[PDB]
């Protein structure tokens, strides 16, 4: 809210940081199953994919307007599992998506960005 | 070409044009047949079984890659009168390579 | 490894890739053993041959 409005009122070019999606989809599962829904893949409510396009879909650039907001979310995949509802989802909604690599951390190479799994 | 062998025959195979020599032990025979095979301006030298029976145990170290210079054992004086026995050389052969002791 | 039914069937496959990758070493190891068999023979011959020479 605070990003749209500095955005597309004053004209700020914005970049808006979400630290960890993982601990919001922990906070997700945890209230939709106090109260029942049907689940998804792994107890992860049916409708987080709707849940997480109301606030990835909030950016972008307005025709006749100076502003932008650019989003940075960050999430760490559980097992490094690609398949995880979390990333998986994550990756049908935002542009492509940028995959660190555990096995050339291990070789002391910084920054471990894979360019194989990653896409823009 | 090159031979590690009694100097009595090393000139009849001078007489058929193959340079050879000896000195009757195994250690000189390893030690100057280092130079040999790096003077080894042809493809195969022939030392007798009674030198040293492998010489792979010895120039395996130095023809390391190279393959050229092929080495073999081949009979003595002693051979000479009495000969060689085949089949167990052959049996111990196939032994090592497809690993046990066959067509008995 | 993913656990999903897609990798299952994956990994199955593997297997029966893996199984008849064996088999068909094995055949070409008894060629090469038909082979060598056939070769020893002559080599032992021409060592006769060296020896009365």
């Amino acid at each position: 809210t605070v990003a749209e409005y500095l955005a597309f009122e004053h004209d700020y070019h914005v970049l808006v940081i979400l630290t960890d999606m993982t601990n919001y989809c922990e906070a997700l599962r945890e209230i939709g199953a106090a109260r029942e829904e049907i689940p998804g893949r792994r107890g992860y409510p049916g409708y987080m994919y709707t849940d997480l396009a109301t606030i990835y879909e909030r950016a972008g650039v307005v025709e006749g307007k100076k502003g932008s907001v650019t989003q940075i979310p960050i999430l760490s995949m559980p097992d490094d599992d690609r398949t995880h509802p979390i990333p998986d989802l994550t990756g049908y909604i935002t542009e492509g998506q940028i995959q660190l690599s555990r096995e050339l951390h291990r070789k002391g190479i910084y920054p471990p960005i894979d360019p194989l799994p990653s896409l823009s | 070409m090159a031979v590690i062998a009694d100097p009595e025959t090393a000139q009849g195979f001078r007489l058929a044009g193959l340079e050879g020599y000896g000195a009757s032990s195994a250690e000189e025979a390893q030690s100057l047949l280092e130079t040999l095979v790096e003077r080894g301006g042809y493809a195969l030298v022939a030392v007798d079984e009674a030198l040293l029976p492998d010489p792979e145990r010895a120039v395996e170290r130095l023809m390391r890659g190279r393959d050229l210079p092929v080495l073999l054992p081949i009979a003595g004086l002693k051979e000479a009168f009495q000969g060689h026995d085949v089949e167990g050389y052959m049996r111990e052969l196939v032994r090592k390579t497809i690993g046990f002791d066959i067509k008995l | 490894v993913s656990p999903t039914r897609m990798n299952l069937l994956q990994r199955r496959g593997q297997l029966r890739l893996a199984q008849k990758g064996v088999d068909l070493l094995k055949k070409k190891r008894d060629a090469l053993v038909a082979e060598f068999f056939g070769l020893v023979r002559e080599a032992m011959e021409a060592r006769k041959a060296l020896d009365q020479a």
